[PDB]
């Protein structure tokens, strides 16, 4: 079986740089008889499928544009992305057809290096009626646009920090503005959360000057 | 215009059996060489195996032996992936790709991939979401901009999908990756802000699908006078 | 039917004959061994120095029905002490470059663009598909349209043991349209 490894397995640069992702085999993928390395490289959005990008090692696929560049021969390969834009974050993969098992290398995550951090816009979300008929009670703290991914989101329930009760969820980088987001959920009871009056967000980020708290009373408006 | 449409995600008992469809649509498959591929959670690509529709002949990689089959219809042009005695590990997004003929291999350009189908291995079963709304008020409005949103709780297997109006509201919508809650259970959010103006006139619908339980719920996502 | 990559050597030109002065009547013809959908030309016994030589061995690949797949045999230089000294194989890209019949000549071809769909895989049992192994191999499709005849060299008639010349090989595959 060939063996496929990429280095480095991620990379941060910013716009307009020069992308360099390497791909090595443990064999030879070039066929001698028609001097053809059996060599793809893909490129893979979240939530996506991966979408072929070159192939021969060298050959672009329909549509793709001149900045992604397959270079190599033989079992050292590279994918040059010149002039890097913000659409460009992804996972890059490379891949042998040469011989069965076929196989591809790890994975090579790009993602966009900001100069400028961008501060979160801040929302807090009380539970829907709708969802206390069901016994519980879900808090929704929301972090819009951010940069660096970096973030703290603390709970306050009557100014008593909370523990143990909370998950966080974080997008991927946006492929427009290369920020992130991110939603803080707390959970409770419907019976606590009917107990406690004040429920605040207190967010902690490089683009905030200093902490942030968004807040509500509980049955006030 | 060729496009693969797969099946649909399910959970399926430990040891049992799962297949996996796979339609062309734009012609038939009896030139292309179908791989199937699959990507475990936070996991590289994995080669499962292919087949040749014209050929008959299929090739898989020895961590499936015993445990794939790959067959097709071609009356159908739809290709299937059978693995039996399903292990915690097979829990995977399984995609078919197809590749058209060149220079003496089927296998040169896989550029067709279908949009994968998320088989859970588990003994839990199938639970459907329920949806509430995150209603904008003042305390989610900054400046002229407000954001609002729903809360699609207590599912079971992976995925959801979320749309706004239909797919015609896709600005600014965030729609995060599920958690994996205490009880087991999955939940996710999806957000969009909308200019606070907005409110009283524009309709906020999400648009939630949960394939494995056929729930599907329009949710009107409305305004506080707060 | 040719992408951007593949090119041939469009100024190479030989006969089937080549330089043993051997008339297409006096070819000793003969098929190909065929065991199932496997059809094999071998040159390991055709081709050592003999008395007569240099004769032509023509081996005749006749195809009809799907799913053949053709292996062909040419013993390489120093495989046997002496015996295949000053051996050569044409196309040396076979079987990706094949050789077909312009005007009495033999030019190159590449076999992608004469049969549709056909395989030539890379490697065949972990070596290279190609005559710098010694075998080369490849399958044909469950339906072809096209009549396509083309053709390899094995020749050793320029290798001399005592007092005698070896032969020289011909490969002549014949298809036929199947699977309509
Ligand atoms: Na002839």
């Amino acid at each position: 079986e060939i063996v496929m490894t990429q280095s480095p397995a991620s990379l941060a640069l910013s716009l307009g740089e020069r992308a360099t992702i390497n791909c090595k085999s443990s064999q030879s993928v070039l066929y001698s008889s028609n001097n053809k390395n059996y060599l793809a490289w893909y490129q893979q959005k979240p939530g996506q499928p991966p979408k072929l990008l070159i192939y021969w090692a060298s050959t672009r696929e329909s549509g793709v544009p001149d900045r992604f560049s397959g270079s190599g021969s033989g079992t050292d390969f590279t994918l040059t992305i010149s002039s890097l834009q913000a659409g460009d974050v992804a996972v890059y993969h490379c891949q042998q057809y040469y011989s069965t098992p076929y196989s591809f290398g790890q994975g090579t995550k790009l993602e966009i290096k900001r100069r400028t951090v961008a501060a979160p816009s801040v929302f807090i979300f009380p539970p829907s009626d709708e969802q206390l008929k069901s016994g519980t009670a879900s808090v929704v703290c929301l972090l819009n646009n951010f940069y660096p991914r970096e973030a703290k989101v603390q709970w306050k329930v009557d100014n008593a920090l909370q523990s143990g009760n909370s998950q966080e969820s974080v997008t991927e980088q946006d492929s427009k503005d290369s920020t992130y987001s991110l939603s803080s959920t707390l959970t409770l009871s419907k019976a606590d959360y009917e107990k406690h009056k004040v429920y605040a967000c207190e967010v902690t980020h490089q683009g905030l000057s200093s902490p942030v708290t968004k807040s509500f009373n509980r049955g006030e408006c | 215009q060729v496009q693969l449409v797969q099946s649909g995600a399910e959970v399926k008992k430990p040891g049992s059996s799962v297949k996996v469809s796979c339609k062309a649509s734009g012609g038939t498959f009896n030139s292309y060489g179908i791989s199937w591929v699959r990507q475990a959670p936070g996991q590289g690509l994995e080669w499962v195996g292919g087949i040749i529709p014209s050929f008959g002949t299929a090739d898989y990689a020895q961590k499936f032996q015993g445990r794939v089959t790959f067959t097709t219809d071609t009356s159908t042009s739809t290709a299937y992936m059978e693995v039996s005695s399903l292990r915690s590990e097979d829990t995977a997004v399984y995609y078919c790709a197809g590749s058209s003929w060149s220079s003496g291999t089927y296998y040169g350009r896989s550029a067709y991939w279908g949009q994968g189908t998320l088989v859970t291995v588990s003994s839990a079963s199938t639970k459907g979401p329920s949806v509430f709304p995150l209603a904008p008020s003042s305390k989610s409005t900054s400046g002229g901009t407000a954001a609002l949103g729903c809360l699609v709780k207590d599912y079971f297997p992976e995925p959801v999908t979320v749309s706004w109006n239909s797919g015609a509201l896709t600005s600014g919508v965030h729609t995060f990756p599920a958690v994996l809650q205490s009880s087991g259970l999955y939940s996710l959010s999806s957000v969009v802000t909308v200019p606070s103006s907005s409110l009283g006139t524009q309709t906020y619908i999400c648009n939630v699908n949960h394939k494995p339980s056929n729930t599907k719920v329009d949710k009107k996502v409305e305004p506080k006078s707060c | 039917g040719v992408d951007e990559l593949d090119k041939i050597d469009l100024s190479y030109e030989t006969t089937e004959s080549g330089d043993t002065a051997v008339s297409e009547d006096s070819y000793d013809k003969y098929a190909s061994q065929n065991t199932n959908k496997e059809y094999v030309c071998d040159f390991t016994d055709q081709l050592k120095p003999t008395e007569s030589g240099p004769k032509v061995k023509k081996c005749e690949v006749k195809v009809n029905e799907p799913l053949i797949k053709v292996k062909i045999i040419c013993p390489l230089k120093g495989s046997v002490e002496k015996l295949y000294d000053n051996i050569e194989y044409v196309p040396k890209k076979s079987p990706y470059v094949v050789l077909t019949k312009e005007e009495t000549k033999l030019k190159e071809k590449l076999l992608s663009k004469l049969i549709y769909g056909l395989l030539i895989s890379p490697t065949v049992n972990e070596k290279e598909n190609n005559f710098k192994e010694g075998v080369i191999e490849f399958t044909l499709p469950p339906v072809v349209h096209k009549a396509t005849v083309f053709y390899f060299i094995c020749d050793n008639s320029k290798t001399e043991d005592d007092n005698k010349k070896g032969n020289r090989g011909i490969v002549e595959v014949y298809v036929e349209p199947y699977g309509g």
